[PDB]
């Protein structure tokens, strides 16, 4: 927006492909998550 | 899932209780809605 | 004169009825709750001559095809902003009236009131007495999507996405595949068998009727085709606008529910005890919609047991084995389920795995496909139907049928001689 | 989503809550609650305690989740950043933004529909420029005639000035406006005071207060028949009186006006503007007319039916002179069917109205789910109504964003992983457990007659030329107006076959489209076969390619589609012809 | 262990994430140079038109004059010619100015001599008459800014980092050189040509030195400009492009095309007629009028939170002084936001000030929101059909495109809920599941194969043609355009070329329509199978089943080759080896005779045959 | 044309009133479920030429 | 038993054939012809070339008439696209009669899911079938060897294509079921286009390893109910 | 075609007492394998 420029920048890996969004139904993410993508995933795989 | 069906059956029931409000009447005049 | 006046009630930002209460005319959810004109129509008495709907997918369609227009209805919108600025700069009357005359005669809405056309006198009385031509052209409401309604591409598809239409084939082929089921467990009880003999026993009384000298002539007088057998409507009682709204508007009640539960939950808001608005609306909204999406799946899985005793009877540890139970007579059950399945696809690698035999296989019962076994076999079949020649798939099965003597003379032993119906000599 | 008597709020108290401010007290609460520019609006007391009930959940929810930032019964939360949840917040985020849209913009339609909860709206510190652009935006925008406008320039003010005494020393802030206003000063400015007085004369005599009654008089007062049309149910003041009363204060209509242009142009004007604006936002009572006013219903909305209350002579009028004539028995017949159709209707004229009015107040005085609500229908007038299409754009609009926000649930929340394993553990297979790539579709069901080779023909090859002539452009619109016909009926059927007599109807309605298509075929066809008199001369072989020898011809015996026994998904009947057609008997 | 569970699978996601964005890397560039050369051959094909039609030469910008009067400013001559601004200097981001221009145009006096013939009696047939007269011809503002060749040199810098890297990439992967040259040979038969009546070529030593700092497209004011009497338009300029960038200050000017639909149809950008105004700035004023209103400091322009609700009305009737656009409804809804005082704010205000809720220029506010949704997909169709284009040529065009993709190819560009993914993500489970999909395939392609195209061509030589193409090759009109003069005589398979030019781009405009049409199901699709593997029928585990099917069903369409193609052995019976039969007695004893059922008692057909153990002598394969 | 409906007579009673024919059964050659003259409980004329 | 390969076998041997149909009817060109005009068109329904006749005797029916010259046009351009239609109808009509196993399971739908608007080479995918260049002709029709080989280095696609390219028993399994090409090139190879044996035995045993640790946490928990219970 | 197989067998005899002309072997076939298929053909419930 003319305000919200940087505020709308979201995480979101910039592609037109939908391979960019490969997760299990935990969502979590051990190759090419994010840094902490991939710490969210060792977390909430780690506690089950 | 027999629990989460109750869960739901709560949901269900706590949206169609719809207790009532008590609704106001305002005096009418013929030319404004007092 | 009409449509003159109608266009210009239609060029207003006013609402054509002034969203007052009119009782000939209907809120149809179809149009969107727009002011449909629909008198009641009491040659058939008290029944509102509406449309009454039949399924909730003509208000998807209608939906559909209202959002598919609404691009349209901008456009007709936008010419008719000009088209009254015209009507304003026109001081003079007549010339004023003169303008949207001949605009509703471009725009073409003197032919949306939808007139009869039906030279049969019974069904012309029927109609021209309550809505009649002078009834419908001088009452006629049009809203600003009649006219796109016109001058609009045809439209290809339909207000149904992919969730909706899997769950729609879902629900159809479940209903048709347990109604099967029912009707084959009345087959495994025998009620079908009792139908048929109650016929023949039934028919122990039934006199030949009498078809009188001139066959066509006494089905003539019959139809009342001949010069002066003209038949009117039996008059029959008429009902009062209270049964007829409740027959229409309910109808109409029976909208998707997605559209029914998310209106009505909302309208539960502002005359609810803690009403909200917004994020914590949309919200409770949506989940009543997803509750009730569960449980009517859950009930319908209960209908399901009910219709066909589905479900395990008394306890699982039941002292005697754990499947004990009780077959009632002429009552669906759970084992009959299981049993008129394992009867005919016992060890089934396909429908025609017995197909070996002859006489086994030439069987029409259940279909005919399985012996159209090439694409000429299919065509000449499809053309033999159109020109209405008797299917030659069909003649598969040989149906010498029941002789015209054994007919007569089953008629004739249960009635006893026909004594009533042999010449006097 | 709206229904009939709908609270729709204005607010954004997102924002204001969203920046901090929190309202606990009443009086802060209500000058939070009003506009400080040139409009002032006041809501109704019903809505007053259903507003400040309004920031009670959402000052007390946005708490809550400040609470929980410093799922359904079953699923659950994935871990954050991932792109599930992530989109899903996405998916959430722009059901609720788009869902703020609808609700403010339903606050702010039903604010200047004049609903009964936003009973007033005032214009204070209202600038001239702002008396224009309201004007021009809401009634030289919401107008149809110039003449009308400049009509309700004096009605109203006559209007108000008889009874500025039944407004509170509130609504007293027109009156100065009112008061200053120019008559008779120069041609293009304002009208004279013969209008004035002519409006005020009839105000005087039909004890006009409300603008429910302002508008009927604004479209009985010109016309002729003023006299029976605005008849009111108690009739008026004689002329004889409402003229020296006029004349002590101190008719024949006032055409002689100022171009509608002065009314938004004239710095004069204004205060007289003020008194038209006011009319509309203030002054606009929700009270029902024609029970007052018992004939101008007929003229204003469209009449009743049972109150218009030799039919066979029309009949045979209707049918003209080539049936032959209804006889002795027949004409009789329908003229008694036609009086006792005519006397039923005699009975059920008013008990009709009533039974209507109190069923859709059922669902009304009912805290229940809206079954029979709309979103404009009183018992009573609002000539300022928004149209149903004005609701159900952003009506559809927010449904589908509903939807939006039903599906955005998966995104965020997950079942259990080994109830997901489970799930998996049964591999979707094409053989079995695969839903049938057939769908009883639209396009499915135009395709196969689009599959047609003799449809397709005649659309491709045998209709003439669409571009060329526009009879062919109707024509072919036809065409395709047909065949969609079809494609429709095709379509419901597939639908609701199961139904046990709604599919039997919609296959009347196949049975009739088809019908006409293959009416329509039998002679569009036989037209490009008569087209061959082009070619019936002596280029008598024109050796291999002619166009309908056989280049149409070919193609065969066609085959119609009311007869075309079609099964469930749009493809021949396998059962056969004797179950398809009890299968496919009529309704009756 | 879930790390190495997760990795055969998300090591190939992730090759196939980064190939995706490569190819998009190597197209993205070589789509450029078509673009580059349809946008000088463009300009050339103006620098033809401008020798034939009457130019505006003047296009002049004023400000808005008092649209309001005196308490006696009568009607007569309320346009006198002292308080009518020439010109102007200056227009500020949230302001509004009248533009004008000069026409002489056949139709503008088609226009002028009926407005000028009578007055106020105004007839039905005079309003009929004349609004076909103000539809013939359009008039479309744009208000580019200037860009000095600094811009420019870091442009090219940014566009040759990106070759520099589509080089690299490109010579490291030997795949991404065919790609390229597929792209380039696909841009190449794509683009919609344009063989015109070809111009007189930039003379060397005559040249337009423009080096300095050329004019560059930003915003378009309004597209579809009406006939007037006054001759005006009064547009407002939004303040944030319809790109979501707000736009910053810069000098601008107003280059007026005019179109003239009795000499240019189906617009082509070549055949109008432009012009060039006063250079001048514009710029954002919010800022210095908070504080001018105000007198707060210079670096703290920040510090306003709140409006007081009782300076605020004479805000903003100064900001409408000062020269900006205030309007009454804006100022009205952010009035439902109040402060624990009773003031707006001012993130709220500005917000919606800047926000297109309320007032926007006509040229988007025409097209219907419900394009809004769809000018994601015709706007990228379009930049396929036409390569490599910017946004001036993307908005020169929308409004034209969007409305003809919605006349004649409405389901086209229309939403489908069958056939969008209105999430990119989650839909790998949402949208599109493991038993609907192979339903999905079919109703795309007969969605497609339902739909057609329509598709025009010229050779340039006085026969135009135009067809309707469907999705089966079949064509359902097609139209020789003679337009030209009677000299035309055209032999017949020139006539043939003409009409093969117009078959052949009404194929290809259907391909790329089509391909858009069904793009997003296939690409997720392509994720729900490319990683749902381990649920499907033929993954996992039971892969080793569909391969080994998929072998025998090779094995067997081989045989029946040999054997003729009559249904080969049902139970096994045209096998010469006990040992190749694969079909068993599966019957609880062999030797009793009894126990051979398929139910718990031996079943009969018609008749009473013993139906369990078939003999040969019932069997028959007739 | 008629219905399987109770009349109270001893004769008219003892047929129970059968819910009607299957909306989608597939029916044999010789039987129909008696809706109609034209689908009898038992079709008469053969299918032979 | 085994009904589920017994049907796999017959789709695969429908759909191996109906591959086999669709770079038959890529390897061709077809004709309409009306009045005076050959359309030549492809498989994938591109406009190849639209001639006349070589005596063009309905030159004095034409006379350039324009009205009945187009007619005539979109006349046989609609011939040589109901051609390719009707031979993409038959060469699956010969498919489904000659199945044994589709007509074991006999179905009518059969004759009628699958028709010249669905079945796999279409007139709206043609571009990115024809206008494409020789790497990607071979890598698109899953002939990587030859795709390596020419790396290694209108409409045209008949530049890829050869008599062994039609021959349904050896075109491999992302062609033969392309419904489900992205999940099949898993067990795609990438030297040649067979099978990818490693690929497929090795993601059956990772997946029967993770099965028999299931299987043994409930041996384990069946018996612990077993022993607290009894 | 039509499972006329009286008039198949009608004709047959027709032909045999006429034998002009002489019935090429395909007419033999022709009828021969009209009264196989005839022989399949299946009676009806109340028969079978």
């Amino acid at each position: 927006s003319s305000a919200s420029l940087s505020l709308s920048s979201l995480p979101s890996p910039s592609s037109t492909s939908p391979f960019a969004t490969v997760e299990d139904y935990m969502g979590t993410n051990m190759v090419f998550g994010s840094p902490e993508h991939v710490k969210d995933s060792a977390a909430v795989w780690a506690s089950y | 899932r027999k629990e989460v069906v109750e869960r739901d059956a709560a949901l269900m029931k706590k949206n169609l209780s719809t207790g009532r409000r008590l609704r106001r009447k305002v005096e009418s005049s013929r030319t404004h809605r007092n | 004169d009409w449509a003159t006046q109608m266009q210009r009630e239609l060029f207003g930002e006013t609402d054509p009825l002034g969203g007052q209460a009119h009782k000939d005319y209907y809120r149809d959810p179809a149009r969107g709750y727009s002011p449909q004109y629909a008198p009641r129509n009491f040659a058939e008495g008290g029944a509102i001559s509406y449309h009454h709907a039949q399924s909730p997918m003509e208000y998807a369609e209608a939906t559909h095809r209202r959002s598919w227009l609404d691009h349209d209805v901008a456009r007709m919108e936008a010419a008719f902003q000009e088209q009254r600025a015209l009507l304003r700069g026109m001081e003079s009357a007549t010339e004023r009236d003169e303008l949207a005359r001949r605009y509703a005669a471009e725009h073409h809405v003197a032919d949306i009131v939808v007139e009869n056309q039906s030279l049969l006198p019974s069904t012309q009385v029927h109609h021209s007495t309550s809505t009649s031509g002078s009834a419908l052209r001088q009452q006629a409401v049009v809203d600003r999507f009649q006219i796109a309604d016109q001058q609009s591409p045809l439209a290809t598809s339909d207000g149904m996405g992919r969730e909706e239409l899997a769950h729609t084939y879902r629900m159809r082929s479940e209903t048709v595949h347990n109604d099967w089921i029912e009707e084959n467990l009345r087959i495994v009880h025998g009620l079908r068998e009792k139908e048929k003999y109650d016929f023949t026993v039934l028919q122990r009384a039934t006199r030949i009727p009498f078809q009188g000298y001139d066959m066509d002539r006494f089905l003539a007088q019959q139809k009342g085709t001949p010069y002066g057998a003209q038949s009117l409507p039996p008059n029959t009682a008429s009902s009062t606008m209270e049964e007829a709204q409740r027959t229409l508007r309910d109808p109409t009640a029976t909208v998707p529910s997605f559209e029914a539960i998310s209106q009505k939950a909302f309208a539960r808001n502002t005359v609810r005890d803690h009403p909200t608005t917004g994020e914590e609306l949309t919200q409770e909204v949506v989940d009543t919609i997803r509750t009730s999406r569960e449980a009517s799946e859950w009930q319908r899985e209960q209908e399901r047991a009910q219709r066909f005793g589905l479900g395990r009877q008394g306890a699982l540890v039941q002292d005697g084995g754990p499947d004990k139970r009780t077959l009632k007579k002429h009552v669906n059950d759970e084992r009959i389920m299981d049993a008129m399945f394992f009867r005919s696809d016992a060890y089934r690698k396909t429908q025609t795995d017995e197909h070996w035999n002859p006489y086994m296989r030439q069987d029409t019962t259940h279909g005919v496909a399985h012996l159209l076994n090439n694409k000429f076999d299919i065509a000449r079949r499809e053309d033999r139907l159109s020109k209405g020649e008797q299917d030659l798939t069909e003649r598969s099965v040989m149906h010498f049928g029941v002789p015209i003597q054994q007919t007569i003379d089953e008629f004739v032993f249960r009635h006893r001689n026909a004594r009533g119906e042999r010449p006097l000599d | 989503i709206t229904t009939r008597g709908q609270f729709n709020p204005v607010h954004d108290f997102t924002y204001a809550m969203e920046r901090g401010v929190r309202a606990r007290d009443e009086k802060t609460f209500e000058k939070l609650i009003t506009n400080p520019g040139p409009l002032r609006i006041a809501y109704s007391p019903d809505y007053l305690d259903w507003l400040y009930r309004c920031y009670k959940a959402k000052g007390k929810y946005m708490d809550a989740r400040a609470a929980a930032e410093k799922p359904p019964p079953g699923m659950f939360l994935r871990p954050p950043n991932s792109f599930r949840r992530l989109s899903g917040e996405m998916k959430r985020k722009h059901a609720q933004e788009t869902l703020d849209e609808v609700s403010k913009a339903q606050g702010m339609l039903d604010l200047f529909e004049r609903q009964p909860q936003f009973p007033a709206i005032h214009i204070d510190r209202c600038t001239r420029f702002h008396l224009v652009e309201l004007f021009k935006e809401m009634v030289l925008e919401r107008s149809l005639e110039a003449v009308a406008i400049w009509d309700k320039a004096l009605l109203y003010r006559a209007i108000l000035s008889e009874r500025k005494a039944s407004y509170p020393a509130s609504f007293r802030y027109i009156f100065k406006a009112v008061e200053d206003t120019v008559f008779a000063h120069s041609s293009v400015n304002c009208p004279s005071l013969e209008a004035y007085y002519y409006f005020l004369y009839l105000v005087k005599k039909y004890y006009i207060d409300n603008a429910v009654e302002a508008h009927v008089v604004l479209r009985c007062h010109r016309e002729p028949n003023a006299t029976d049309l605005l008849f009111s149910n108690p009739p008026p003041k004689d002329e004889v009186d409402v003229r020296n009363a006029i004349e002590a204060l101190q008719f024949a209509p006032p055409s002689s006006y100022p171009p509608i242009e002065a009314l938004w142009r004239c710095e004069e004007n204004v205060p007289l503007l003020e008194i038209l604006l006011f009319g509309e936002f203030n002054l606009i009572v929700s009270e029902n007319p024609f029970v007052k006013f018992p004939t101008a219903h007929a003229f204003l909305t469209r009449p009743y039916s049972t109150e218009s209350s030799s039919l066979a002579n029309v009949i045979a009028e209707k049918r003209g002179h080539l049936l032959p004539s209804f006889p002795m028995n027949v004409a009789s017949a329908i003229d008694g069917r036609a009086q006792e159709l005519r006397r039923l209707q005699q009975k059920h004229h008013r008990d009709d109205t009533v039974s209507f009015q109190t069923l859709l107040r059922s669902t009304h005085v009912d805290d229940n789910p809206s079954t029979f609500s709309s979103y404009s229908d009183w018992s009573y007038f609002n000539p300022r109504a928004v149209r149903a299409e004005e609701r159900d754009r952003l009506t559809r609009k927010g449904i589908d964003a509903l939807k939006e926000y039903d599906s955005a649930t998966e995104d965020i929340y997950r079942r259990s992983f080994e109830d997901a394993q489970a799930s998996n553990f049964q591999r979707v297979t094409e053989a079995w457990n695969t839903f049938p790539p057939y769908l009883p579709t639209l396009p499915h069901f135009v395709s196969i007659i689009k599959k047609d080779s003799h449809i397709s023909f005649l659309l491709h090859v045998g209709l003439p030329e669409r571009c060329s002539s526009a009879e062919a452009a109707a024509k072919h619109k036809e065409f395709e107006r047909r065949i969609y016909q079809l494609a429709r009926a095709l379509y419901h059927t597939a639908l609701e076959f199961h139904k046990e007599t709604v599919r039997r109807v919609n296959r009347q309605k196949v049975n009739v489209a088809a019908s006409l298509l293959d009416n329509f075929f039998e002679q569009e066809w036989v037209a490009m076969l008569r087209e061959s008199e082009s070619l019936e001369n002596s280029l008598e072989q024109g050796a291999w390619p002619d166009k309908k020898t056989d280049m149409a011809r070919r193609l065969g015996r066609y085959i119609p589609f009311a007869r075309r026994s079609l099964d469930e998904n749009g493809f021949p009947t396998d059962a056969r012809a004797d179950d398809y057609a009890r299968w496919m008997e009529a309704p009756a | 262990m879930v790390y190495a569970v997760q990795r055969p699978l998300l090591f190939s996601a992730a090759n196939l994430a980064k190939a995706e964005d490569l190819i998009r890397g190597v197209v993205k560039n070589v789509a450029r140079p078509f673009g580059e050369r349809r946008r000088a051959k463009l300009k050339q094909l103006r620098a033809n038109h401008r020798r034939l039609a009457t130019p505006v030469q003047g296009v002049v910008v004023s400000a808005v004059v008092s649209d309001l009067l005196e308490s006696g400013a009568d009607v007569s001559e309320a346009k006198k010619a002292e308080k009518m601004q020439e010109s102007v200097t200056f227009w500020p981001l949230g302001a509004r100015r009248v533009v004008s221009y000069d026409w002489p145009t056949p139709h503008f006096d088609a226009l002028k001599r009926r407005v000028a013939a009578a007055g106020s009696a105004v007839t039905a047939q005079s309003t009929k008459e004349i609004q076909e007269i103000k539809r013939n011809a359009f008039v479309e503002v744009s208000l580019w800014r200037r860009v000095t060749a600094e811009e420019t040199k870091q442009r090219r810098d940014a566009v040759e980092e990106e070759t520099r890297r589509v080089a690299d990439v490109v010579r490291t992967i030997p795949p991404l050189a065919q790609v390229q040259q597929y792209a380039t040979s696909l841009y190449q038969r794509i683009e919609d040509a344009a063989p015109f009546p070809a111009a007189t070529d930039n003379n060397a030593k005559s040249e337009q030195e423009d080096d300095e700092s050329s004019w560059e497209f930003v915003v378009m004011l309004d597209d579809r400009v009406v006939l007037n009497a006054n001759q005006a338009a009064e547009l407002y300029l939004p303040y944030t492009d319809a790109s979501g960038v707000p736009i910053p200050q810069g000098e601008c000017r107003v280059r007026v095309r005019g179109f003239d639909v009795d000499v240019n149809p189906t617009l082509n950008p070549a055949f109008c007629s432009e012009a060039f105004s006063t250079p001048f700035q514009v710029f954002d004023a919010i800022p210095q009028l908070v504080q001018q209103f105000f007198g707060t400091a210079k670096p703290s322009v920040a510090e306003v939170s709140d409006i007081p609700s009782s300076k605020f009305i004479q805000f903003c009737a100064f900001l409408r002084e000062a020269g900006l656009d205030v309007p009454v409804q804006c100022e009205f809804e952010a009035g439902q936001v109040l402060n624990a005082e009773g003031d707006v704010f001012m993130e709220y205000f500005l917000n919606l000030l800047r926000s297109d809720r309320f007032h926007r220029s006509c040229a988007q506010a025409g097209l219907t929101e419900m394009q809004r949704v769809i000018e994601s997909s015709c706007r990228a169709h379009w930049e396929v059909h036409h390569p490599g284009a910017n946004e001036a040529e993307w908005a020169e065009a929308r409004r034209r495109v969007l409305d003809r993709a919605m006349e004649k190819e409405r389901e086209w560009w229309f939403p489908n809920e069958m056939l969008d993914v209105t999430n990119m993500s989650p839909g790998s489970n949402h949208g599109l599941r493991l038993p609907m999909y192979p339903a999905t395939v079919r109703y795309g392609r007969e969605l497609c194969t339902l739909l057609a195209a329509e598709g025009q061509f010229d050779n340039n030589s006085g026969l135009s043609a135009t067809c309707a193409v469907n999705g089966t090759g079949a064509a359902e009109s097609i139209t020789f355009s003679t337009g030209d003069h009677i000299s035309s005589t055209f032999s017949m398979e020139e006539a043939l070329a003409v009409a093969k030019g117009a078959l052949r781009n009404a194929h290809d405009r259907q391909n790329t329509l089509a391909a858009f049409r069904l793009g997003p199901l296939s690409k997720h699709s392509q994720v729900l199978l490319f990683c749902g593997i381990n649920a499907t029928e033929f993954g996992g585990k039971y892969a080793r089943t569909y391969t080994y099917a998929f072998e025998k069903a090779k094995k067997e369409l081989a045989e029946t080759f040999v054997s003729g193609r009559v249904v080969p052995g049902v139970d096994e019976d045209e096998l010469l080896r006990v040992s190749d039969k694969e079909g068993v007695d599966r019957f609880a004893s062999s030797t009793h005779p009894e126990q051979r059922k398929t139910q718990f008692v031996p079943r009969v057909g018609p008749g009473g045959a013993p139906i369990e153990d078939p003999t040969a002598d019932q069997k028959t394969q007739w | 044309a008629s219905v399987s409906q109770p009349l109270s007579v001893n004769f008219q009673s003892s047929v129970t009133v059968a819910a009607p024919a299957a909306d989608l059964f597939r029916t044999k050659v010789h039987e129909g479920t008696g809706t109609s003259g034209k689908d009898p409980y038992l079709r008469t004329l053969p299918n032979q030429e | 038993s085994f009904r589920y390969t017994n049907g796999l076998v017959g789709a695969l041997k429908h759909r191996m054939m109906l591959e086999s149909s669709h770079r038959e009817l890529v390897r061709r060109r077809f004709t309409g012809h009306c009045r005076g005009v050959e359309v030549v068109c492809s498989g994938y329904g591109t406009v190849l070339a639209v001639r006349l006749v070589d005596k063009t005797v309905w030159e004095p029916f034409y006379r350039l008439d324009f009205e009945r010259i187009a007619e005539s046009i979109k006349a046989a351009l609609w011939d040589a696209t109901r051609k390719i239609r009707s031979a993409k109808e038959a060469a699956l009509n010969r498919s489904l009669s000659h199945n044994q196993q589709l007509r074991a399971q006999a179905h009518l739908e059969h004759w009628y899911d699958e028709d010249a608007n669905t079945l796999q080479p279409l007139a709206f995918e043609a571009l990115k079938h024809e206008a494409a260049t020789p790497w990607m002709q071979f890598v698109q029709f899953g002939k990587y060897k030859h795709a390596a080989a020419v790396m290694h280095s209108e409409g045209p696609c008949v530049t890829a294509l050869d008599e062994k390219d039609v021959d349904p028993t050896s075109i491999p399994i992302g062609s033969v079921h392309p419904l489900f090409l992205p999940a099949l090139i898993q067990f795609e190879s990438r030297v040649d286009n067979s099978l990818n044996d490693d690929a497929i035995r090795q993601e059956q045993r990772r997946e029967m390893s993770r099965d028999e640790q299931l299987f043994w946490e409930r041996v384990e928990l069946i018996r612990k109910g077993q022993v607290a219970t009894i | 075609e039509c499972r006329q197989f009286d008039r198949c067998d009608a004709i047959w005899q027709e032909l045999v007492d006429r034998r002009w002309p002489r019935a090429s072997t395909l007419t033999a076939e022709l009828y021969l394998r009209s009264i196989v298929d005839h022989s399949y053909t299946p009676t009806s419930g109340p028969l079978q």
